[PDB]
DNA sequence: CTCTGAATCTCTTCCCGCGCGCCGTAGGAC
DNA sequence: GTCCTATCGATCTTCGGAAGAGATTCAGAG
């Protein structure tokens, strides 16, 4: 190809070709000319020193070069490898119909929707505006509708808003490790440039939100619409396929807002009267009436499924508080109340949320997941939950705990100044002085922190939980937990050297206080080697991930039981003394190998291919089991594939 | 106390305690003071141009029998001054001149010359000149170099576990690393048998080096072994104990002799015993003869009768061969005492590898080792021996590498030769051998006293030294060849090798990275970073742990904090504020001297090595007012330890607690507080800051702004004080006082500003004047502000109100809110220009035109053209419209049209022509400009020499000699025609009417040349015949998805742009401009960012009580009381200032610059405490809780709790959104296989990579791989079968099978590979 | 006299996206 | 100045990758 002006590029082979040839070209004649031995030596060494070029430039002793030395790319470079077609152009390779920009933050979407900019989806779409408007006939065909597109005429819109009006669009994040990195929404217009991502999937995908950009493709066909919507939309995702455990696992300010709903304050306005139900429970809140976590009883109603599946409804009075009436609202109608009765925080509503996906399954549990967002965010915006640097405490024992190790540290150098102890017991004893000196100062700082909120039970003062700014956001497992703030107002404690050998002199100080020189530059050797071991790692991990596709691409689940009786045994991980993992971790879901006896002899438990499902892990670990045989995919007998039992349960369904 | 001009418009109130004893250095003498030091020659020959030259010169050929020899060089003035330079596209340029004396000697004769032609100076290259900014500018393009940082030349003692075999044990290693040429190797095997290598290849036994050298085993082992020695007499074979040669080791045998017995069979020797054996005088003793059965002898042993070998050096010993050797009558048997311990015997060892037999043999092993297939030779062999490591044309330790060697030898002196010696050789390997008998140690890799910065003007010092290797090989061989009676130097050598090596250089090195003027601290944290990378150092995908982290002697050198995190972290680095360097490179730091007990205000500056032979205190260690410490014992650091140590025991203390950082995080407030992840991310982030529209000042800065800003060379610094003369915003002009005049000349100084202009990055640049006229300038002051700078202070960002708290989860995750007030005001807009160019060429059709004249369009385009081609300026233009109307032969309208997306105003157009060649109006438009602003500054100079000679005669007639009957009404040189008599005067008049005359030519030769200059064309490239470039600026606002941050490190996108009903509001109702979300400041430990923003809320405060006082028209003296109010608050801050000095006048006019907060310094580890927070709100009206009470403007509702308000400072970051946004329906695909482009500068699609694959393939999801890699991609039947039906509506594809797969089976058919597809 | 141990050499691998920026055959002979 | 032909067939490709594995080279001996 031309380049700019009248050049060439310089394409590698043509001068590969070029050498050959013109080596060729010689050797024909100096052969058909009768050249002696020494003279077709010659050029028979360099053509073939030259087709050696041609082929695998650079296994030769060294590679040819037409620059500053930079091998030319031969033909076996092209085949071969991180740039060539094997990996570059083949396996993966670019796609139209896609675009891409940063990221931010829609609070209002529901689970299933995100928003794209009009621009995009305008020039996105174009195949199906065209698609519209000759359908309208309001375009004569293609030569017009382009043009009519380009003028951005008013009716195009209403088009747009027809064509988009439900077609799944696929977002994926780079790097996507794993299947939970591309999925599917419905898109919804957007005035802007970014697009409006979801709350709850940023965490899908490891998306931030701090400028991180992220690809989009519309799928063109029906069936990649059907396939779109039937599995890869957020809505069918609510699991993890590594283990049974969400992904829809709430964001830090919605459980910061569901904590601050819960709790109980023992002194509140209107506190201790008695209600007839959520609705004037809010009627007494939104009025300014009580405060939200003032305590209260109501009556509630609350649902069942019965052992048929069939909703018994109850009703009592519950002793609660006003926020955990109102929040009693948002739930579905067949959990029981007992899981909102407490304050809540981030396990704490994680299981609330496996316990809907138990109890009621997907289609409630997504929108009730969608309920808890939104509210959290508008609890957690009364709430006022701000930081503030009155709010960093510090426990003034703190400097007593120095000033008292200290001097036995220099007990310790005083037998050192006597010689009386060795140059190894000396440091390795006063490491061990500093860290009890540490863990004195952190656990004087988390009492002081719960210390703060004392007040007047109408007379006389009495304690309760420290609605002290940082230690909701700890309490709450929000952000930040006992390692963050240990080091805002604890101590720093102990650092290491770049070795990992550790310092003779602890940082005791703390963030909220100043870190003089040293302690700052010493602080260093830990925060650079962190980031680091971050540049460093991500090459192996992927190169780690992709040797694993690379040999696992081969199986698919292609029977549905291949008809051994074979398999392998499950124990709860016994060492070190205690239960590293119990049973129920190991053996839930898996198929038995064989019939499972009674603990004793003689009664079976099990049949023996049945499916350890909830409802009978749980009835083991009402018997004595320890030990269970179970199929894997190790022992299963088919051939070029998997038994499906021996498999399992599918871990994303 | 005094304060300049410009500091006295904003003191900035500082919170500084220790009183800084050094004023930071000029942040770029690391580059200028390079580049200087290759410029200058320097009779003292070593560095710089004249050192490469006398590397190279005198120059000669033997067979030639005559020379040529260098005897200085003269550097011109550059063809093109830097600003006409950036314009014109060219390289900012000096020519090299030289003097070569060509001498002519004959045969026979003494050498006298039969002649020698000095060539009155060769012209030797073009070799760029540095701006005083400290850049280069290469191609219009403005380049720097980044210094590296490399391994420093010397030897160097090395070992490891587990590395090298793993059972336990160590290996050793010494390297002498030159300067220039071949490194050498010396490492045991692990049976500690010793080798040698040269420049890693295979493995030679260690003595064939010495071998080498001619000595033979005799002389080695009296080189490295102690003698032991039998005396044949008093018995047969006593032997000579040396006592101290038994120590610990067991007597396992006996020894005995006369009176008491030392230690006898199987015991332990002690101090008493050697004592004892002393005493005794044991010079000799009997043995058995086991022992002597032992030996390994020292020396050769024929037979003198028969003349016939016994036992030779290092030959081992045994009872018969003792017997009948000293039966030979060899009375005296010599040999090597070997404990095991501190005695090794890997010398003899390694006899016992060697192959070679004597000096000629080795010299074979090393040449068939070396160059495999060429024929070893005696005369031949030298000529690789000798280039390995004793000729200056292949071997070369620098005066550096040299003193490095010399101190790790412990020798008593530096100044050597650059070649090695056999004494060098021989003491690397004792030394080594000391190391493996237990007594030595290892030097640490990577410690700042074995790296040396290599800096610009020693990177091209060598590339320059390249290019005379390259003369030399053309030179000896044409002089070798030549008659010697024609050829004059200009034909002895040619410039176009030196050229191209200097200029391949600076233009396409690793290393001539391209300036990242993005804002005026970009500029400069680029021009300062060490790295590690390019030509002689390590690879970023190649090194790990042990480079990358920081170490000990980094501290006061280079800055922890600021580098930049990603695949490279710590192999580049900041130099930090205060660091220098060494005259031989290595990095050097300043430290005070501590006298005594005393801390004496002088400041030594320390290298790495140095440091570790002192105890220096931490900066922050209080001081009496006399200096003494406060403390009876402080902290210090030592040998990279650090601990507590006595009073007057310390030695020296650090200089500044700004010490440790970079400019780039000490600029960062209350970095005392934060994670170092999240300084590094501050200190990162505050280079990418895009210049907004309108800046102003950080509220709560360090007080380094007024150095960065001025340093920067951005901002145009009064050369020379003065008075404003004139000021328009496009010059500035400065009536000099003539207490710095120059006694001839004009005395004014005009800086025409820089206007708008694009950035190498495409952000503006435009300088605006912070003077007025009349106003008093004193030299240094700033005169105009840069981008990013007001009243010379940095400032990236804007001081926006900001509360933290949780809204609705609009500012979830990272995110920030902002309100419409804050666009409004257009805080953040920002300007970028875009530079578009249309070449026009001779093509092998014929030659182009540009014209409106363009074939297939109509009006409806054109509209926009003048009537030459070229767009109007100011014409506002969008996608699509036509810029230049370019048009090609045989006539196609290939034309300038702006690109497809982009929109913009077009601010400017230049135009650029071949020689030769016609212009045009829009030529001579530019023309017309350019030629105006030359004769008007030209005039402006002739003007006022001809009104100061026109006085210098009016006053002499005035005062007397008077003929004023009529006088000013008259033209002043007509003043002569009157009748004065041939008295002096007339003769006066005449004189300087002559002189008024010549003041007339001087500049009737000076704005002939400035036209010359303007009336030529430009030295375009071959085939072009003219260029137009066309400019448009956009102004783009911001928006959704645009990212902002703090200087902590904090950062988000922008995530709505709330309408300002929308935002909180205090119980005043002012609203707040941004809400960010608190969690980041636990969850990140980046707490610093609250103090700012308390101590932002007092810096309003202050200027809310001023502006209160202003709006209120209070009397000055009232208002002075509350400004110093305001600059004494806190405990005994370092600052002092005196309002009462300030003359009213300047009183009004600081408070005219405060009354929109009283800006304050928090320098870095120095900051206010709480308690001086809390005192400066105090002051203020406001709640020292630093938070207040807000309402939601939603419903009016207040919030529970409430929250912080105050005043963060905000940059927006070049990585606003519609730089990336992006799309594509269908366009482009490449040729080579048919998929589609990728890029936004191409309208390209999204790689649909490989991991992305795997995630499809992990659903069940097929048919949406299918298409996404053939219908979407790459099949060029089913991608258009495709569209169509997607136009139809049909929703179905046809498959097929990718052509880049097709691609594939013939680049393999393509081999001798037959693949093929196959049918069942 | 070469058979299983071990020893030195070369070959091969090293995240995914993305955006800028520039820079892009020579020398000799007719 | 343009067109055609060839590369260090009279040097010196960078030491600062580790690894990890194989092909290919050598011990102590039956
Ligand atoms: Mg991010
Ligand atoms: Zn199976």
């Amino acid at each position: 190809v031309p380049l700019d002006g009248g050049r060439f590029a310089t394409s590698d082979l043509n001068d590969l070709y070029r050498r050959v040839i013109n080596r060729n070209n010689r050797l024909k004649r100096l052969l058909d000319l009768a050249a002696p031995d020494i003279i077709v030596r010659n050029e028979k060494r360099m053509l073939q020193e030259a087709v050696d070029a041609l082929l695998d430039n650079g296994r030769r002793g060294r590679a040819i070069t037409g620059s500053n030395k930079r091998p030319l790319k031969s033909l076996a470079d092209m085949i071969k490898g991180k740039q060539g077609r094997f990996r570059q152009n083949l396996l993966g390779k670019r796609v139209d119909y896609s675009g891409r920009s940063v990221i931010t933050v829609g609070p209002y979407l529901r689970l299933h929707q995100c928003g794209l900019p009009k621009k995009m989806a305008l020039e996105l779409f174009k195949p199906f505006i065209y698609g519209k408007l000759e359908l309208r006939g309001l375009a004569t065909t293609i030569k017009a509708a382009k043009k009519m597109v380009e003028r951005e005429e008013a009716v195009v819109w209403d088009i747009l808003d027809e064509v988009i009006r439900e077609h799944p669009v696929l977002l994926n994040r780079a790097p996507t490790l794993h299947r939970l990195g591309i999925q599917a929404f419905e898109p919804v217009l957007i005035e802007g440039k970014a697009i409006q991502l979801h709350p709850l999937v940023c965490a899908a995908y490891n998306a931030d939100f701090d400028g991180d950009q992220m690809a989009v493709h519309v799928p063109l066909t029906l069936e990649a619409q059907l396939e779109a919507r039937a599995l890869m939309m957020s809505t069918n995702n609510i699991l993890s396929p590594a283990n049974g455990e969400p992904i829809i696992v709430p964001s830090q300010d919605v459980v910061l807002g569901l904590y601050y709903m819960t709790r109980d304050c023992v002194n509140a306005k209107g506190e201790g009267m008695v209600l007839t139900g959520p609705k004037e429970a809010e009627r007494l809140y939104r009025s300014g009436l009580a405060s939200l976590h003032a305590r209260v009883k109501v009556r509630i109603t609350e649902y069942e499924k019965d052992a048929n599946g069939e909703l018994v409804a109850k009703t009592s009075l519950k002793d609660t508080t006003v926020g955990r009436a109102i929040l009693w609202m948002i739930v579905p109608k067949g959990l029981p109340y007992s899981i909102v009765n407490q304050a809540l925080g981030k396990k704490a509503i994680s299981k609330m949320l496996n316990t809907c996906y138990r109890i009621l399954g997907l289609k409630p549990t997504v929108i009730f997941a969608d309920q808890i967002m939104y509210t959290g965010f508008a609890y957690a915006a009364r709430s006022g939950a701000s930081v503030g640097i009155d709010d960093m405490v510090i426990p003034e024992k703190k400097h007593e705990i120095i000033s008292e190790a200290e001097a036995e540290v220099a007990e310790i150098q005083e037998q050192f100044q006597s010689g009386l102890v060795t140059a190894g017991e000396r440091y390795n004893k006063v490491i061990d002085i500093w860290a009890a000196a540490n863990d004195r100062v952190s656990k004087a700082m988390m009492d002081n922190l719960q210390t703060e909120t004392v007040i007047n039970r109408d007379g006389q003062e009495e304690k309760q939980v420290s609605f002290n700014s940082i230690y909701m956001m700890a309490d709450s497992g929000a952000r930040g937990s006992a390692a963050q703030i240990r080091q805002l107002a604890g101590m720093r404690g102990l650092m290491a050297k770049p070795d990992g050998s550790i310092i003779e002199t602890p940082i005791t100080a703390n963030f909220r206080e100043g870190l003089n020189v040293l302690q700052y530059f010493i602080s260093t050797h830990g925060a650079r080697k962190g980031l680091a071991d971050t540049a460093l790692k991500t090459a192996n991990s992927g190169y780690l991930t992709r040797r694993l596709v690379d040999v696992a691409q081969d199986l698919v689940v292609t029977e549905d039981d291949c008809g051994t009786h074979e398999g392998i045994m499950m124990t709860p991980v016994i060492e070190g003394g205690d239960v590293k993992e119990p049973l129920r971790d190991r053996v839930l879901g898996r198929v038995t190998a064989e019939d499972v006896l009674k603990p004793g002899t003689a009664d079976i438990l099990v049949p023996r291919n049945t499916l350890l499902h909830e409802q009978w892990c749980d009835l083991l670990e009402e018997n004595s089991v320890d030990a269970v045989k179970v199929r894997s995919v190790v022992s299963c007998d088919t051939d070029f594939g998997v038994c499906a039992h021996c498999y399992g349960r599918d871990l994303a369904r | 106390m005094v304060y300049s001009y410009t500091e006295k418009k904003r003191i900035r109130k500082d919170f500084g305690k220790r009183p800084q004893v050094l004023d930071v250095p000029y942040l770029l003498s690391i580059q200028l003071d390079s580049f200087q030091k290759f410029i200058e020659q320097d009779p003292e020959g070593q560095y710089g141009l004249e050192a490469a030259f006398r590397s190279v010169f005198p120059i000669q050929s033997y067979s030639g029998n005559s020379e040529l020899q260098y005897v200085s060089y003269r550097l011109g003035e550059p063809v093109f001054d830097v600003q006409e330079c950036q314009i014109r596209g060219v390289t900012y340029s000096a020519p090299l001149r030289v003097k070569l004396r060509l001498v002519i000697y004959e045969r026979e004769a003494p050498e006298g010359t039969v002649k020698d032609i000095k060539e009155q100076e060769v012209y030797m290259g073009e070799i760029p000149l540095m701006t005083d900014n400290g850049t280069f500018v290469i191609n219009g393009t403005e380049r720097v170099i980044v210094s590296q940082l490399h391994r420093s030349p010397g030897v160097f003692f090395d070992s490891d576990k587990g590395k090298t075999h793993s059972s336990g044990k160590v290996l050793y290693n010494a390297r002498i690393i030159p300067y220039r040429g071949s490194w050498l190797d010396f490492e045991f095997d692990p049976k500690d048998n010793l080798f040698v290598r040269i420049d890693r290849r295979r493995k030679l036994p260690a003595t064939i080096i010495l071998r080498a050298l001619n000595y033979t085993t005799e002389q080695i082992l009296d080189l490295f072994f102690e003698k032991v020695i039998f005396e044949i007499r008093d018995n047969k074979l006593q032997m000579e104990l040396v006592p101290e040669r038994l120590r610990g080791e067991t007597a396992s045998f006996d020894i005995e002799a006369n009176g008491k017995v030392y230690v006898e069979k199987g015991r332990r020797i002690t101090a008493r015993h050697i004592r004892q054996l002393e005493k005794d005088d044991v010079k000799l003793i009997e043995v058995p003869v086991e022992y002597i059965a032992g030996k390994v002898v020292a020396k050769d042993y024929i037979d003198e009768s028969t003349g016939e070998l016994i036992c030779a050096a290092n030959m081992e010993l045994s009872l018969d061969l003792l017997a009948k050797l000293s039966q030979s009558g060899h009375k005296r048997i010599e040999t090597l005492f070997t404990n095991d311990l501190d005695h090794g015997p890997y010398i003899s060892e390694t006899l016992r590898v060697d192959p070679t037999n004597d000096r000629l043999s080795a010299l074979v092993e090393i040449y068939r080792m070396m160059r495999p297939g060429e024929p070893p030779t005696r005369e031949a062999a030298e000529s690789l021996f000798e280039n390995l490591f004793f000729s200056e044309d292949r071997y070369d330790l620098s005066a550096v590498g040299r003193m490095k060697f010399n101190r790790s030898l412990l020798r008593e002196e530096i100044e050597g030769s650059g070649i090695l010696s056999k004494d060098d050789i021989i003491d690397v390997m004792k030394k080594l051998i000391d190391i493996r008998n237990g007594k030595g140690e290892v030097d640490d890799i990577d410690h700042l006293g074995n790296r040396r910065i290599r800096s610009v003007g020693e990177m091209a010092e060598n590339q320059f030294r390249v290019g005379l290797v390259r003369v030399e090989r053309a030179v000896k061989e044409r002089l070798s060849l030549g008659d010697l009676d024609t050829l004059m130097p200009q034909d002895m050598i040619n410039a176009k090798p030196i050229s191209a090596a200097v200029k391949e250089f600076f233009g396409s090195s690793q290393l001539s990275q391209f300036m990242d003027q993005n804002n005026p601290l970009s500029e400069i944290t680029h021009k300062r970073r060490i790295s590690a990378l390019g030509p002689g150092g390590l690879t970023r995908e190649r090194a790990g742990f042990e480079v990358r982290d920081v170490h000990p002697t980094h501290y006061g050198r280079v800055c922890p904090i600021e580098t930049p995190e990603g695949p490279n972290i710590g192999l580049i680095n900041s130099l930090s504020v205060y660091a220098q360097t060494n005259e031989y490179g290595f990095l050097e730091t300043p430290y005070r001297k501590v006298t005594d007990g005393v801390v004496t205000d002088e400041i030594h500056y320390l290298s790495a090595i140095e440091e570790g032979n002192y105890v220096i205190a931490q900066a922050n260690s209080n001081l009496d007012e006399e200096g003494h410490f406060v403390e009876d014992l402080v902290t210090c650091r030592s040998k990279g330890e650090s601990s507590l140590f006595s009073r007057d025991q310390v030695d020296y203390m650090d200089v500044s607690t700004q010490q440790v950082v970079s400019v780039g995080a000490s600029l960062i407030p209350f970095l005392e507080h934060d994670d170092a992840n999240r300084a590094l991310m501050g200190a990162n982030m505050q280079r990418q800051a895009v210049p907004t529209l309108r800046a102003d000042k950080p509220l709560v800065g360090t007080g380094m702004e007024r150095a960065v800003a001025v340093d920067s060379g951005v901002t145009a610094v009064a050369k020379r004080g003065g008075v404003v003369q004139y000021v328009d915003a496009s010059r500035i002009v400065i009536k000099v006082n003539e207490d710095e005049m120059y006694p001839g000349e004009a005395g004014i100084d005009i800086y025409n500003l820089t206007k708008y202009t694009r950035s190498n990055q495409n952000t503006c640049i435009n300088q605006m004047p912070c003077v007025s006229l009349g106003e008093p300038v004193e030299r240094g002051d700033v005169l105009a502000d840069g981008p990013s700078t007001d009243l010379g202070e940095l400032a990236l960002g804007q001081n926006m109100r900001v509360a933290f708290m949780p809204w609705n989860g609009y500012n979830f995750e990272d995110s920030i809110l902002v309100s419409e007030r804050v666009v409004q005001e257009d805080r953040f807009t920002t300007i970028h220009i875009q530079e578009l160019a249309c070449v026009s060429r001779d093509t092998k059709l014929g030659p182009e035109e540009i014209t409106a004249d363009i074939p297939n369009v109509g009006e409806a385009a054109l509209s926009k053209l003048d009537e030459s081609g070229i767009v109007y300026i100011g014409a506002e233009v969008t996608g699509g419209d036509i810029l230049v109307g370019k048009v090609t032969p045989k006539v196609k309208d290939s034309s300038l049209r702006v690109p497809n997306g982009v929109s913009g105003t077009v601010i400017d157009v230049q135009v650029f022509t071949r020689d030769g060649v016609e212009k045009d109006k829009r030529a001579l438009e530019i023309e017309e400009m350019q030629l105006k602003q030359a004769k008007k500054d030209l005039s402006e100079e002739l003007q006022i020499l001809e009104a100061g000679l026109f006085s210098r005669i009016r006053a002499v007639l005035v005062a007397g000699g008077v003929e004023a009957e009529k006088l000013d009404k008259l033209p002043r040189d007509r003043w002569l025609e009157l009748g004065l008599t041939d008295e002096e005067k007339q003769n006066q008049l005449e004189q300087l009417a002559e002189q008024y005359d010549e003041l007339k030519h001087e500049f009737e030769k000076k704005l002939e040349a400035k036209r010359r200059k303007i009336t030529q064309g430009d030295d375009l490239a071959p085939g072009v015949l003219k260029i137009v470039k066309v400019y448009l600026a956009v102004k783009r606002r911001i928006q959704p998805g645009d990212k902002m941050a703090g200087r902590h490190g904090n950062k988000g996108v922008i995530s709505k742009i709330n309408p300002i009903e929308d935002m909180p509001y205090d119980e005043n109702g002012t609203p707040v401009d941004i809400v960010l979300n608190p969690l980041g400041v636990p969850s990140r430990m980046n707490i610093g960012q609250i103090l700012e923003t308390h101590l932002g809320m007092a810096a309003k405060g202050i200027g809310d009580k001023i502006n209160a006082m202003l709006k209120q028209q209070q009397e000055v003296a009232k208002l002075r009381e509350f400004i110093q109010r305001a600059y004494d608050l806190g405990a005994d801050v370092r600052q002092k200032v005196d309002l009462s000095t300030f003359s009213d006048e300047e009183v009004m006019r600081l408070a005219e610059n405060l009354r929109k907060g009283m800006p304050i310094a928090t320098p870095v580890f120095d900051g206010a405490k709480e308690a001086e927070i809390k005192e400066l709100l105090k002051l203020g009206d406001l709640p020292t809780s630093g938070q207040i009470r807000l309402y939601d403007g939603r419903t009016g509702e207040q919030f529970e709790r409430p929250v912080t308000v105050g005043y963060m400072y905000m940059l927006k970051l070049n990585h606003l959104v519609d730089d990336k946004m992006h799309a594509r329906s269908t366009g482009s695909y490449s040729l080579v296989t048919q998929q589609p482009l990728g890029g936004k500068a191409q309208f390209g699609g999204q790689r649909f990579g490989e991991m992305e694959v795997w995630a499809l393939e992990a659903y069940g999801a097929a048919y949406t791989l299918q298409e996404m890699l053939t219908v979407k991609s790459d099949d060029v039947n089913g991608r258009t079968k495709m569209y169509k039906n997607i136009v139809d509506g049909n929703h179905q594809m046809e498959p097929g099978m990718p052509e880049s797969f097709n691609v594939l089976l013939k680049e393999i058919r393509s081999l001798g590979i037959n693949i093929e597809l196959e049918d069942e």
